[PDB]
């Protein structure tokens, strides 16, 4: 996800507290081990590589510091659970559409039945200065407007939008079916073949030819649901650079201290 | 998947570094002790440096506690797909045999007579008289699920007590006087009501 | 319902979002004082 | 107590000004910086 | 090592009182069991 979100001053306080642990564990040795021991005991207990053993009151204080270390681990893992598990346009009932703004402009294609359903109702009065002043010539222009992030949402027929949402990762069909009508056939009033065609429509509903077009054209495609990380990759980079710098200082410090010991 | 290979690479790097650091404690076995300490710290100069990496391993433990909290909380599942199941079509080819009834002389019964009369040979062993019959046979487990006009199932599905009684899918609906001058009046009126959404007000 | 509601009507328990509770600032004031309990007892008996 | 401290620090919301009972309004120059409150002139609350 | 040792190693590692040390493939399998123990602790917490 990120780098460390935990207020880097607090990480500095953690480092200074580790040095306070080192100071306390070396200055209290003399009350009955003052060179390199209690450094590695601080990096043993405060890294929790070893919680166990290795006068009395100094070690009482040290296990109080181990209690601090366990509480800090508990609090940071609680924050890792919190800030990863813890905390849109829903339809016409939004104040984004009841009070349509210019940061939220929306459109259709002119000379459409969708604009007829806009122009019939009364409460869409504030909407007509967006839905009639910004419109398109094709719905693919609105698709590109989503893809170019031009306009935030669009209002179209359900099936094509659900298909295209099942195609690519730019689209989610939100809201209910607005203006629930049927999809009919353009037939003149003196056309005598409203009859047997509608009988075939009854056959299509009853014998599942509607479901046959559901199989043969509708129901094919889906998308994923977001189910080896950026935090992980940051850990790889930081730990790799730290190991390289640490190893290339190991040679220098051990060489100088071996030639100190050769004296 | 790919996190695993990163773990293999980083353990090989730290193991080789440990090999050279044991080579310069020479002025006790990387084949032995160093490997099992890597195992213990995932789950003496450079030992504080490796305890730092143990602290990192604890951080990776905490991150996948948060991840597994994201998995097993954010499962919802179902059992019956519909008529595509052989639950309906071959009920005695699954033990126990399946238990579905209808109200007699209905529309969906005509539809399944158009579909499968053998299914009706099963269904007539389970037919009812009322909708409260279906309520009892779901709440007492006497019948498995139901095929009807699914709108009534959508009314009384939410009206159940506790609502563990799951109907067919998430709304997957199967089966998808002459000469009166009233027809134009009624249909244009219904265009007005659907255009005004007062049916939604009744909803 | 026509005119009122904006976003404060949908207020969602605006807690903290890292933290700087007091805590250890009390506890450290105990801990060094614990040494002030103990290391004055120089057993000169 | 990881679950308990997750119940504490998630389930804080706080505020600062109580109202006219504060000396924020009543003694604004007795707190640095001095306090900054205005009104629309010739109003009812100004009469109050 | 066949009388009372690996009982206390099982109660050392599976209680996680000691995760560390104490032929090769048996100990590979044992640290796989320690991985199981850590995953089970993570899942129950």
């Amino acid at each position: 996800s990120f780098m460390q979100p935990f207020q880097s001053t607090l990480w500095l306080l953690v480092g200074l507290s580790v040095h306070v642990v080192a100071v306390m564990l070396y200055l209290l040795d003399r009350f009955s081990l003052t060179l390199s021991s209690a450094m590695w005991f601080s990096w043993r207990v405060l890294l929790n590589s070893g919680i166990g053993e290795g006068s009395f009151s100094a070690r009482i204080l040290g296990m109080v510091w181990a209690g601090f270390a366990m509480i800090i681990v508990a609090s940071y893992t609680a924050n890792l659970a919190a800030f990863l598990v813890l905390d849109r346009i829903t339809g016409i009932n939004d104040p984004r559409l009841r009070n349509p703004s210019d940061k939220f402009i929306y459109a259709t294609v002119k000379q459409s039945s969708v604009d007829i359903y806009f122009r019939r109702q009364v409460e869409l009065s504030t909407m007509y200065r967006h839905m009639e002043k910004h419109n398109y010539e094709s719905a693919a222009e609105a698709i590109q407007a989503v893809r170019d992030n031009k306009l935030h949402a669009f209002i179209w027929d359900s099936a094509v939008l659900e298909f295209e949402a099942s195609q690519k990762c730019d689209l989610v069909t939100t809201g209910e079916l607005f203006f629930r009508s049927g999809f009919g056939i353009g037939m003149r009033k003196d056309s005598p073949w409203k009859q047997n065609v509608s009988l075939s429509i009854l056959k299509s509903h009853e014998n599942g030819f509607m479901e046959d077009l559901d199989k043969t054209w509708v129901r094919y495609q889906e998308c994923d649901s977001r189910s080896t990380f950026e935090n992980m990759a940051g850990v790889f980079m930081l730990v790799a650079g730290g190991i390289v710098a640490g190893i290339f200082l190991i040679f220098i410090e051990i060489a100088y201290k071996r030639h100190k010991d050769a004296r | 998947a790919s996190v695993w290979v990163m773990m293999f690479v980083m353990l090989l790097i730290v193991s080789a570094i440990a090999v050279f650091v044991f080579e310069y404690f020479s002025p006790s076995f990387t084949i032995g002790k160093a490997i099992w300490l890597l195992w213990g710290l995932v789950f003496t100069t450079s030992k504080i440096m490796v305890s730092v990496w143990a602290f990192f391993a604890v951080i990776f433990l905490a991150s996948y506690t948060a991840n597994l909290a994201a998995f097993m909380i954010q499962r919802f599942v179902d059992q019956v797909t519909g008529l595509s199941d052989k639950k309906f079509q071959r009920p005695h080819d699954y033990s126990p045999p399946f238990r579905f009834g209808t109200v007699p002389n209905g529309s969906t019964e005509r539809n399944i007579r158009n579909n499968y009369p053998y299914m009706h040979q099963y269904m007539t062993k389970f037919n009812q008289k009322g909708v409260e019959d279906a309520l009892v046979s779901l709440k007492t487990g006497k019948l498995d699920a139901f095929i009807y006009d699914a709108a009534v199932l959508n009314y009384k599905a939410g009206r159940d007590e506790g609502c563990k009684l799951v109907t067919i899918g998430s709304g997957y609906i199967f089966a998808t006087q002459k000469g009166s001058p009233w027809k134009r009046q009624i249909d244009l009126a219904l265009l007005q009501f659907v255009g005004d959404g007062e049916m939604e007000e009744l909803e | 319902t026509l005119w009122l509601t904006g976003i404060c009507h949908n207020e969602k328990n605006e807690v903290m979002s890292i933290d700087n509770m007091a805590g250890v600032f009390y506890m450290l004031a105990a801990a060094m004082a614990l040494s002030l309990i103990t290391f004055i007892w120089e057993h000169l008996f």
